[PDB]
């Protein structure tokens, strides 16, 4: 039995080179044993039933074989001279009854044309040619931008315990613009044949969420391991996980209560990231709220964390118990500060934004865009200087420091007391 | 249209660009990025503008290219792509690498290339006049 082997073959874009094998039962790549790569050494092992059709085209390290699969999935085999060509047609011909395509490429270098929904890619079409095709499977996530406009963030590969290095420089965003009255549509049909979220199962959902920052109206829906926020012009998708931190803090206005979410890593809207996501309620409105929960899964999982109905309290409550419940992080409530005006907080400027710092428990808080979080084992020292009715404290941490102008004189007293017995070194020069 | 092309073939493509990252070709005035695994040229032309953010450990570049609505300060007269309703354009391109001073060096390369095409378009745009002319033919005799 002929076994066909080419060395120096790389999958799936691999840092490390391979032998890549045919045999009747399908196709085999083992790494070179060369190359310490913290990593499982076990074969990929493709089976010839799985096996759909192949493409031959130019890739980056010569040229690439391109295995579509029964299973939606793409196989990327590079590093295959010219001349291989002929032996890899008549072996895949013979050995899986597959016809091998030799596809070319748009070199044109124009960024408009044609998108076509395959399979088990995204291609872009320049002049009749593919120029480029994303498999469905490295796209991580797909959101509306605008009228026109459709952003797909790819899976940037990091460490997983399964996938060999990546050797180069990552894709992790590509921005479309679909002119007509159109955009939508694909959207919806990219999302279909991607397989991402099953219709929308949500635990909960909330409509008509004011965030102040970033600046928009939102609907929240929760699900076991994830939160998505739905936007007009933007839909982010947050795990449980990289929420750090819940504040419930009421506004000085005592007409508002803001609910506040660090994220980490940030949420990004085009350049600019969020850090933190500042949600804006009304304290009078009211929320009748049931769970999307069988009364088994209920029982064994969100029992003593979540109440099966809420009955009709205030938005920002239910929302800020629901949050507790699914990302297991702390409520951070206002603390035992009180201001001379018997407030929960100060109103403040740091530098050119307006806005109301929080003295809690274990952290300074001050809650308008820029958001700042600085916890009382950071500071090193608290400076209070004279601009006057007004005073300004500048808060000196081991990463810069943060000057607070224009806060009443009244509040002074306060403020240093509270500081004092925080164990914070205040001082008065 | 202006029609401009980066390749007519696949031989064209420089032999460097193999390592799976950004590369610049400043003869065929034309930037190859790494999509999935391809040497997807884009010519200097159909790019707009760019940005660069860094990350952690990692280094963003975002790159940007014209579309409709998204438009240039080009008049109505001469477009960087050609007419089509129902033509999709690349609005936009975000790649991450973790060599952050290579990467700063590419986005430079790339704005100092888009500077030397816009100066050599404005210098053809004045050229454009009458003034290809015979060379000042001199008085045989003594001039005035």
């Amino acid at each position: 039995m002929s076994t066909v082997d080419f060395d120096t073959i790389f999958l799936n874009q691999s840092k490390a080179p391979g032998r890549f094998r045919i045999t009747s039962s399908g196709l085999g790549w083992k790494p070179s044993s060369q190359v310490p790569t913290k990593g499982k050494t076990d074969p990929f092992l493709l089976p010839s039933g799985d096996i759909l059709s192949v493409s031959w085209s130019r890739g980056y390290r010569g040229w690439e074989l391109r295995v579509y699969t029964r299973n939606d999935k793409v196989i990327m085999l590079d590093g295959f001279e010219q001349q291989d060509f002929q032996q890899l047609k008549n072996e895949i011909q013979r050995t899986f009854n597959v016809n091998l395509e030799h596809k070319e490429h748009s070199l044109r270098g124009w960024n408009w044309g044609k998108t076509q929904l395959t399979r088990a890619e995204l291609v872009f079409n320049v002049n009749n040619r593919p120029a480029w095709e994303i498999p469905y499977s490295e796209i991580s996530n797909s959101n509306l931008t605008g009228r026109h406009e459709i952003s797909m963030e790819l899976n940037p590969k990091t460490v997983d315990e399964n996938h060999y290095e990546t050797l180069g420089d990552e894709l992790v965003e590509v921005r479309l613009y679909v002119p007509g009255q159109k955009s939508q549509l694909f959207y919806e049909q990219l999302k279909d044949k991607a397989d991402f979220d099953t219709t929308s199962e949500a635990i909960v959902s909330f409509e008509d969420i004011l965030f102040l920052t970033p600046r928009g109206r939102f609907e929240i829906s929760m699900y076991a391991n994830n939160l998505r926020l739905r936007g007009q012009s933007y839909d982010y998708k947050i795990q449980n996980k990289n929420v750090l931190r819940i504040f419930s803090l009421p506004r000085l206005d005592d007409r508002h209560h803001l609910v506040i979410l660090q994220v980490d890593p940030p949420l990004r809207q085009g350049q600019t990231r969020y850090p933190f996501l500042v949600m804006q309620f009304d304290r009078n409105e009211e929320l009748e709220v049931e769970l999307n929960l069988s009364d088994e899964e209920y029982k064994s999982k969100y029992e003593g964390k979540l109440n099966r109905s809420y009955g009709t309290d205030s938005t920002y409550k239910i929302l800020s118990h629901c949050l507790r419940g699914l990302t297991e992080r702390r409520v951070i409530t206002p603390g035992s500060f009180q201001s001379q005006h018997m407030q929960p907080g100060v109103n403040c400027s740091l530098k050119a934004s307006e806005g109301q710092i929080y003295l809690l428990d274990k952290c300074l808080f001050f809650a308008t865009k820029p958001c700042v979080y600085l916890p009382y084992s950071g500071i090193i020292s608290v400076v209070t200087s004279r601009g006057s009715r007004t005073f300004d404290i500048e808060v000196q941490f081991s990463g810069g420091s943060h000057t607070f102008a224009n806060i009443n004189k009244d509040e002074q007293k306060p403020i240093e007391d509270f500081l004092k017995g925080q164990g914070v070194r205040v001082k008065n020069e | 249209f202006k029609r401009y092309e980066s390749y007519v073939r696949e031989s064209q493509i420089p032999s460097k660009v193999k390592n799976l990252r950004i590369s610049i070709d400043p003869k065929a005035q034309t930037i190859i990025l790494p999509i999935c695994g391809r040497p997807v040229p884009f010519h200097i032309n159909s790019f707009k503008n760019g940005s660069k953010n860094e990350e952690g450990d990692y280094m963003y570049i975002r790159l940007n290219f014209n579309s409709p609505g998204m438009g240039s300060s080009v008049k109505k007269t001469e477009l960087p792509y050609e007419d089509g309703d129902d033509k999709e354009f690349v609005r936009s391109l975000t790649f991450r690498s973790t060599n952050k001073e290579r990467m700063s060096e590419v986005f430079k390369a790339i704005t100092e290339l888009k500077k030397t095409a816009v100066k050599r378009d404005q210098e053809r745009k004045t050229m454009e006049d009458v003034v290809a002319q015979a060379q000042l033919v001199e008085f045989k005799g003594r001039p005035k």
